[PDB]
C-alpha cells in the first residue's frame, strides 16, 4: 500500500545498502531467492513498504543499484543476496567518477542519469500509493555524493510531493586518506539542506571511535563500520516494516525545513568481549553511543524519536523515557513541548533480545559540520586540488556558495540553540 | 424518527465507534450480523433504536453511521472484523493517503479529494430518514483527518443541512499516548473552524481517560482499546436517552437547553461513574449515593480541570439502571452540603436529572465491572477553559518560533490562519471568564 | 419566521463562500508553492548546462 523506492549509489552507497537488505531480508524471513520461509505473520504484513510481490509468490527488494563502475555492483551480485536484486535495475557505467563530486553531479553522472530515472519511474508507476525515497550514499566520493545529489534533484522534478530520505555517509580522516573529501561533502551537504525531507548523518568518524574504543577493533574494517549502519537502518525503518509514514514521521521531526539533519543512535553497542531499560534509555542518551561524532550535551535537542525493540514492559519504557527527559531537562528546547516520542515493536533484531535505536534532531550537530567547513576552508584558501572541479566546468563561486551556505547551516543550528521560551 | 446519523473520522473516531456500535448492539440485543429477534416489526418501526439504527427487509439492523478516514488501514479492520456484516461497504469511506497529522491536508489537499463521495453517502443515509434530528461526529482534535477533514465536513454539513443540529464526541490530545508533536496546532485550527458550526461539542481528555484506566481499573499500560471502551460507556450514558425510552427518561436535547447558555458556550464538562474493576465490584454494591458523590470528585472527569475554582452554569445527572427519583433527590442533597458547587448569578442552581431504567452493559474480555446503575453527570463549567488554557499555551511555545509551520505553508495555508484562529481561542477564553463574572 | 428563514439562509450563504474562499486561495498558495520550487530546479538544471559548456570551451 505504502512502498518505498530505495536507491543506492556508488560504493558505498551500495555497500551499505546491500548490508541494508540482507539484515531486513532476514528480519522478514526472505532467503537469496526471494522466496519467504518465516515463522510468524508479521512479518509479511507491511513486506510491500520495501518489497513487490513477484510471480511464483517471490519478493523482490524496490531497489535500484546505481554506480559509474561496474567493480561494485558486481561484487552485489555475486555477494550474498545478488540473486533477489531485479537485474534490470543494475544501472552502472564504466567511465567511473574518481572521486570526483563535478564528474557525478555535472560531467559523467549527467550522461546515465537518465538511464536512472527510467528505472525509478517504472518503480514507481507500479505503487498503490508511494511514500518516497531513501537513497544511500557517501558525501566524500564522486558518484554517491556528485550524481547522488543530482538524481536527488531531478527525482524531486518528477515527485516534487513525496518524501525524499537519504542516509548520508560523512567523510573523515581516520577512514579515508583521499584529500578531496571536504569538497566533495561541503559541495553534497549544500544539496541535501535543499532537496532532503530527513537525512541520516551516519559519521565515519563516529563509527570508528565506536569500532575502535568501544568495540576494541584495532584495525576496523568497513565491514565492522558496517555492521554499525546495518543496524542503525534497520532501527530507523522499524516502525515503517512492522505493525506512520515517511511523511507523518518528517513532520514530527523536522521543525524547520533546514533542519532535517539527524543523529542517529544504537543500543546496545558491545564488543565481542562480554540488559536492563534503564540501562538501554541511559545509553541511547550517551554520545558514544552515537553514530555521528557530536556531543549531544553541547547543544540541545529539537526533536527526538526513540524506537525500542524487543520483549520487555511499556510501563517501564515509559517511566524511563520520563526520566531521562527530566534529569536531562536543559537539554531539550521549551518551545517545542512534548518533543521526545517513544515507540515499541515485539520482534527485536537477530542476535539481541533488547535493543533501542536513537534519532535525534540535536543543534549539536553543527559540530560535524563544523569539522567538515575547517577540512574545507583549510584547502580553499589555498586553491587546493580546485582544478580537478574547474576541469569540468565550474567555477571558484560554486565553491564560495556551497561553503557559505553550511556556515549558514551551521549559524543557523546555533540560533535556535539559543532561543527561549521566555 | 428523530434519526441521528453518526460519522466517525480518522483512527481515533473510527475506532471509538467501533466500540460504541459493539456496546449499542449489546445493550439492543442486536447480534453481529445485524438480526434483533426481539423486534418483531421487520424492516422498519419506530421503536427507540430506530434512532440510531434502519432496518432492511431481512431484519437486518444497520447503523446510521458513516466511518471516513483518509488511509484504509483502520477501516480495513471494520470491514474484516466481527461486525463487518454490520455495515454495508458503502458506509466505510477510505482514501489511500492520510493527512500525516497535518490539518492542512486534511482540511485540503488530501480532503477535499474524498468530501464530496463522503457527503453523498451522508445524504443517502439522511434520505432514509423520516425525521432526522442531526449528526454525531466522533474525531481526534490532533489527527490531521481528525481535525482538518472534520472542519472541512462540519462546514459543508452547515451548508446542506442548515442548522440541523451537529454534536462532537472531540479527543483532546495527550501525550501519553501520542506520538505526534503538531497536536496543539491542529487543535485550535479545527476548533476556531468548527466552532460556527457546532452546537454542542463532548470533549474527551486522553490524559484524563488514561488516569482512571491506571488508578480505577488497574491496567498498567493502557492502550487505545482500554480507552476506547471507557469512552464508549460515556457516550452510551449521553445517547441513553435517544435510545431508550421511560417515563423518567430525559431527551439529551432536554438538557442541551440547559447546557448552552451561549452559542460559543457549548462544552460540557462529562463526569463518569462507576469505574471498578471486576475484582473491586464482587461482593460490593455502589448506591445511588455513592454514585453520585463520585461526579463530583475531579479524577472522574472526562477532561483535567479543577472545578472547585471555577463557576457552574448548569449541571445535570444522566442516571441509567436501577435507579428511582427517591434516592436521586437524597443523594443530591447530601452532595449540596458538602460539596464546592457555586452556581454563576444568573443560573438557577436546580439539578436536571433523567433516568433510563435500562441498566449498563460491558463487552465480553473488557475490564470495567458489570455494575446495576451508572451515572454520567453533565456540567457546565468555566473550569473547562483549563483546557484550552494548556492547549493555547502549548501553540504560544511553538508558534513564536514558527516550529513546523512550514509544513502547512507547504500545503497551502497561511500564517494568517494560525493568528486568527489563535485569536478566536484567546477570546473563547475570554468568553467563559466574563460569563462567570457577577452581575452588575 | 421571514426572518428566521433570513438568518439561516444568510448563514448558510456566508459559510458556502468563506470555504469557497478558503479552498481557492488554499489552492493557488499551494500551486504557487510547488510552482517555486520547480523553477529553482530548472535553474539548477540551466546551470548544469553552463557548466558542461564551461568545460567544452576549455577543450
Ligand atoms: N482515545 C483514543 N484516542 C486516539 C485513538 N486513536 C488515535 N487517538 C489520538 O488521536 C491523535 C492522533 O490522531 P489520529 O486520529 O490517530 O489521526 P487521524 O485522524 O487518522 O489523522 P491522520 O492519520 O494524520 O491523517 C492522538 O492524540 C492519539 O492519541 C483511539 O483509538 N482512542
Ligand atoms: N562506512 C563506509 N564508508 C565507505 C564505504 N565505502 C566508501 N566509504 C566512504 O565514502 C568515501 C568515498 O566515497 P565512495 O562511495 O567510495 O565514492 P563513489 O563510489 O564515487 O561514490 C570515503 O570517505 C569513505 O570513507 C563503505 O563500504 N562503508
Ligand atoms: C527510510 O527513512 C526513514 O525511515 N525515515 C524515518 N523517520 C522516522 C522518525 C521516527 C521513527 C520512529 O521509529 C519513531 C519512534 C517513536 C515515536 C515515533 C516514531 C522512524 C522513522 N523513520
Ligand atoms: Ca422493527
Ligand atoms: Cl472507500
Ligand atoms: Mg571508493
Ligand atoms: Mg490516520
Amino acid at each position: 500500500m505504502r512502498e518505498i523506492v530505495h536507491i543506492q549509489a556508488g560504493q558505498c552507497g551500495n555497500q551499505i545498502g546491500a548490508k541494508f537488505w540482507e539484515v531486513i531480508s532476514d528480519e522478514h524471513g526472505i532467503d537469496p531467492t526471494g522466496s519467504y520461509h518465516g515463522d510468524s505473520d508479521l512479518q509479511l504484513e507491511r513486506i510491500n513498504v520495501y518489497y513487490n510481490e513477484a510471480t511464483g509468490n517471490k519478493y523482490v527488494p524496490r531497489a535500484i543499484l546505481v554506480d559509474l563502475e561496474p567493480g561494485t555492483m558486481d561484487s552485489v551480485r555475486s555477494g550474498p543476496f545478488g540473486q533477489i536484486f531485479r537485474p534490470d535495475n543494475f544501472v552502472f557505467g564504466q567511465s567511473g567518477a574518481g572521486n570526483n563530486w563535478a564528474k557525478g553531479h555535472y560531467t559523467e553522472g549527467a550522461e546515465l542519469v537518465d538511464s536512472v530515472l527510467d528505472v525509478v519511474r517504472k518503480e514507481s508507476e507500479s505503487c498503490d500509493c508511494l511514500q518516497g525515497f531513501q537513497l544511500t550514499h557517501s558525501l566524500g566520493g564522486g558518484t554517491g555524493s556528485g550524481m547522488g545529489t543530482l538524481l536527488i534533484s531531478k527525482i524531486r522534478e518528477e515527485y516534487p510531493d513525496r518524501i525524499m530520505n537519504t542516509f548520508s555517509v560523512m567523510p573523515s580522516p581516520k577512514v579515508s586518506d583521499t584529500v578531496v573529501e571536504p569538497y566533495n561533502a561541503t559541495l553534497s551537504v549544500h544539496q541535501l539542506v535543499e532537496n532532503t525531507d530527513e537525512t541520516y548523518c551516519i559519521d565515519n568518524e563516529a563509527l570508528y571511535d565506536i569500532c575502535f574504543r568501544t568495540l576494541k577493533l584495532t584495525t576496523p574494517t568497513y565491514g565492522d563500520l558496517n555492521h554499525l549502519v546495518s543496524a542503525t537502518m534497520s532501527g530507523v525503518t522499524t516502525c515503517l516494516r512492522f505493525p506512520a509514514d515517511l511523511r507523518k514521521l518528517a513532520v514530527n521531526m523536522v521543525p524547520f525545513p533546514r533542519l532535517h539533519f539527524f543523529m542517529p543512535g544504537f543500543a546496545p553497542l558491545t564488543s565481542r568481549g562480554s540488559l536492563t531499560v534503564p540501562e538501554l534509555t541511559q545509553q541511547m542518551f550517551d554520545s558514544k553511543n552515537m553514530m555521528a561524532a557530536c556531543d549531544p550535551r553541547h547543544g540541545r535537542y529539537l526533536t527526538v524519536a526513540a524506537i525500542f525493540r524487543g520483549r520487555m514492559s511499556m510501563k517501564e519504557v515509559d517511566e524511563q523515557m520520563l526520566n531521562v527527559q527530566n534529569k536531562n531537562s536543559s537539554y531539550f528546547v521549551e518551545w517545542i513541548p512534548n518533543n521526545v516520542k517513544t515507540a515499541v515493536c515485539d520482534i527485536p533484531p537477530r542476535g539481541l533480545k533488547m535493543s533501542a535505536t536513537f534519532i535525534g534532531n540535536s543543534t549539536a550537530i553543527q559540530e560535524l559540520f563544523k569539522r567538515i567547513s575547517e577540512q574545507f576552508t583549510a584547502m580553499f584558501r589555498r586553491k587546493a586540488f580546485l582544478h580537478w572541479y574547474t576541469g569540468e566546468g565550474m567555477d571558484e563561486m560554486e565553491f564560495t556558495e556551497a561553503e557559505s551556505n553550511m556556515n549558514d547551516l551551521v549559524s543557523e543550528y546555533q540560533q535556535y540553540q539559543d532561543a527561549t521560551a521566555d | 424518527m428523530r434519526e441521528c446519523i453518526s460519522i466517525h473520522v480518522g483512527q481515533a473516531g473510527v475506532q471509538i465507534g467501533n466500540a460504541c456500535w459493539e456496546l449499542y448492539c449489546l445493550e439492543h440485543g442486536i447480534q453481529p450480523d445485524g438480526q434483533m429477534p426481539s423486534d418483531k416489526t421487520i424492516g422498519g418501526g419506530d421503536d427507540s433504536f430506530n434512532t440510531f439504527f434502519s432496518e432492511t427487509g431481512a431484519g437486518k439492523h444497520v447503523p446510521r453511521a458513516v466511518f471516513v478516514d483518509l488511509e484504509p488501514t483502520v477501516i480495513d479492520e471494520v470491514r474484516t472484523g466481527t461486525y463487518r456484516q454490520l455495515f454495508h461497504p458503502e458506509q466505510l469511506i477510505t482514501g489511500k493517503e492520510d493527512a500525516a497529522n497535518n490539518y492542512a491536508r486534511g482540511h485540503y489537499t488530501i480532503g477535499k479529494e474524498i468530501i464530496d463521495l463522503v457527503l453523498d453517502r451522508i445524504r443517502k443515509l439522511a434520505d432514509q430518514c423520516t425525521g432526522l434530528q442531526g449528526f454525531l461526529v466522533f474525531h481526534s482534535f490532533g489527527g490531521g483527518t481528525g481535525s482538518g477533514f472534520t472542519s472541512l465536513l462540519m462546514e459543508r454539513l452547515s451548508v446542506d443541512y442548515g442548522k440541523k443540529s451537529k454534536l462532537e464526541f472531540s479527543i483532546y490530545p495527550a501525550p501519553q499516548v501520542s506520538t505526534a508533536v503538531v497536536e496543539p496546532y491542529n487543535s485550535i485550527l479545527t476548533t476556531h473552524t468548527t466552532l460556527e458550526h457546532s452546537d454542542c461539542a463532548f470533549m474527551v481528555d486522553n490524559e484524563a481517560i488514561y488516569d482512571i484506566c491506571r488508578r480505577n481499573l488497574d491496567i498498567e499500560r493502557p492502550t487505545y482499546t482500554n480507552l476506547n471502551r471507557l469512552i464508549s460507556q460515556i457516550v452510551s450514558s449521553i445517547t441513553a436517552s435517544l435510545r431508550f425510552d421511560g417515563a423518567l427518561n430525559v431527551d439529551l436535547t432536554e438538557f442541551q437547553t440547559n447546557l448552552v447558555p451561549y452559542p460559543r458556550i457549548h462544552f460540557p464538562l462529562a463526569t463518569y461513574a462507576p469505574v471498578i474493576s471486576a475484582e473491586k465490584a464482587y461482593h460490593e454494591q455502589l448506591s445511588v449515593a455513592e454514585i453520585t458523590n463520585a461526579c463530583f470528585e475531579p479524577a472522574n472527569q472526562m477532561v483535567k480541570c479543577d472545578p472547585r475554582h471555577g463557576k457552574y452554569m448548569a449541571c445535570c445527572l444522566l442516571y441509567r439502571g436501577d435507579v428511582v427519583p427517591k434516592d436521586v433527590n437524597a443523594a443530591i442533597a447530601t452532595i449540596k452540603t458538602k460539596r464546592s458547587i457555586q452556581f454563576v448569578d444568573w443560573c438557577p442552581t436546580g439539578f436536571k436529572v433523567g433516568i433510563n431504567y435500562q441498566p449498563p452493559t460491558v463487552v465480553p474480555g473488557g475490564d470495567l465491572a458489570k455494575v446495576q446503575r451508572a451515572v454520567c453527570m453533565l456540567s457546565n463549567t468555566t473550569a473547562i477553559a483549563e483546557a484550552w488554557a494548556r492547549l493555547d499555551h502549548k501553540f504560544d511555545l511553538m508558534y513564536a518560533k514558527r516550529a513546523f509551520v512550514h509544513w502547512y505553508v507547504g500545503e497551502g495555508m497561511e500564517e494568517g490562519e494560525f493568528s486568527e484562529a489563535r485569536e478566536d481561542m484567546a477570546a473563547l477564553e475570554k468568553d467563559y471568564e466574563e460569563v462567570g463574572v457577577d452581575s452588575v | 419566521i421571514q426572518k428566521a428563514i433570513e438568518e439561516n439562509n444568510n448563514f448558510i450563504k456566508m459559510a458556502k463562500e468563506k470555504l469557497a474562499q478558503k479552498m481557492e486561495s488554499n489552492k493557488e498558495n499551494r500551486e504557487a508553492h510547488l510552482a517555486a520550487m520547480l523553477e529553482r530546479l530548472q535553474e539548477k538544471d540551466k546551470h548544469a548546462e553552463e557548466v558542461r559548456k564551461n568545460k567544452e570551451l576549455k577543450e
